[PDB]
């Protein structure tokens, strides 16, 4: 639509809180409009193509003239959920993003399995990582390379998610708004092109070292994924910070359901005490030797609002922080922070603080650097 | 009143 500007791009999209950031896009012609949950994590692009109980539309092949079928099926699982479909190929639009039309790769979803939800209000998913981690195969080209390939849009794009039970944010397909964020941008280095792969080489919880071997915080890697809900941890460094975060802000007397996220702690509504509970700064590689910067998120990210659970007089919240065996996975938690810019056209990705993110009168979201680091220690995960 | 309590999910 019209010039495609970045200040056209600008909250171009919503969601339920909790149940993921999409953007609207069209496929096939006449164009069928669809909402498409933004994913980093993964690098499919598939819509419901069939009738399902959480979807109010789905793409309709027979409708669009311009489908072809690639007479090939495709599984993919993820850590939540899975779903099934063919695989063919249809012209693809974004009314609030860039001003054009590209022929990509489409799963059509015939079956699934607790991979919609119900009310979230979108129907398919957009995978923004590399072509590495596309199923069936990386010889599936994801989206984005299409779109870059296929037409002049510079080879980036940035995520304003905006936390809480209607969320919003931004997409900018090509460039960097400025009106999203404020502060300076600090870049860490995308390690390898398959997930958007990152290093931590410190965790601080109110300012005090996790102290492990910084090789536990990337077993057996770190990803920026804005498919997964929280911020998951390697089972031992899930396991040293939940200690930290107790002792911090004494909740030794909290049921151990909580941190499990198996239950919700409810206070009474405007009280919730912020303040006990402590800032988590990971520290990610810099782009020069030994040195790196700081990402600090607040209460107010990582304990996340459940609604009509309970009474309006009462705020109830989860912990959203949780335990991997697949590495760390630095999901909305942590991108509800920051404006995250996905620079793959120089192999990095960039931190700021965000316009939008919830805070306090007391503190904020943080992005701080440079900091030389006098360990010389590689802190990816090898072998 | 009685704050904070727990509700299972
Ligand atoms: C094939 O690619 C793979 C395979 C395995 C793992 C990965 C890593 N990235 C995973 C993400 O791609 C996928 C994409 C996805 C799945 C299901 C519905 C919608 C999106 N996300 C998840 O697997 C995934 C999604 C969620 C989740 O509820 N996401 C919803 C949509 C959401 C809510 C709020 C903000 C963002 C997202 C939670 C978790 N957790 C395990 S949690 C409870 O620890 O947060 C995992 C990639």
């Amino acid at each position: 639509g019209r010039r495609g500007s970045f200040v056209e791009m600008v909250d171009n999209l919503r969601g339920k809180s909790g149940q993921g950031y999409y953007v609207e896009m069209t496929v096939g012609s006449p164009p069928q409009t669809l909402n498409i949950l933004v994913d980093t994590g993964s690098s499919n692009f598939a819509v419901g193509a069939a009738p399902h109980p959480f979807l109010h539309r789905y793409y309709q092949r027979q409708l669009s003239s311009t489908y072809r079928d690639l007479r090939k099926g495709v599984y993919v699982p993820y850590t939540q959920g899975k779903w099934e479909g063919e695989l063919g190929t249809d012209l693809v639009s974004i009314p609030h993003g860039p001003n054009v039309t590209v022929r990509a790769n489409i799963a059509a979803i015939t079956e699934s399995d607790k991979f919609f939800i119900n009310g979230s209000n979108w129907e398919g998913i957009l995978g923004l990582a590399y072509a590495e981690i596309a199923r069936p195969d990386d010889s599936l080209e994801p989206f984005f390379d299409s779109l870059v390939k296929q037409t002049h849009v510079p080879n980036l794009f940035s995520l304003q998610l905006c936390g809480a039970a209607s969320v919003g944010g931004s997409m900018i397909i090509g460039g960097i708004d400025h009106s999203l964020y404020t502060g300076s941008l600090w870049y860490t280095p995308i390690r390898r092109e398959w997930y958007y792969e990152v290093i931590i080489v410190r965790v601080e919880i109110n300012g005090q070292d996790l102290k492990m071997d910084c090789k536990e915080y990337n077993y057996d890697k770190s990803i920026v994924d804005s498919g997964t809900t929280n911020l998951r941890l390697p089972k031992k460094v899930f396991e040293a910070a939940v200690a930290s975060i107790k002792a911090a802000s004494s909740t030794e007397k909290f049921p151990d359901g909580f941190w499990l996220g198996e239950q919700l702690v409810c206070w009474q509504a405007g009280t919730t005490p912020w303040n006990i509970f402590p800032v988590i700064s990971l520290y990610l590689m810099g782009e020069v030797t030994n040195q790196s910067f700081r990402i600090t998120i607040l209460p107010q990210q990582y304990l996340r609002p459940v609604e009509d659970v309970a009474t309006s007089q009462d705020d109830c919240y989860k912990f959203a922080i949780s335990q991997s065996s697949t590495g760390t996975v630095m999901g909305a938690v942590i991108m509800e922070g920051f404006y995250v810019v996905f620079d793959r056209a120089r192999k990095r990705i960039g931190f700021a603080v965000s316009a939008c993110h919830v805070h306090d009168e007391f503190r904020t979201a943080a992005v701080e650097g440079p900091f030389v680091t006098l360990d010389m220690e590689d802190c990816g995960y090898n072998i | 009143a009685l704050y904070p309590y727990f509700l299972p999910i």
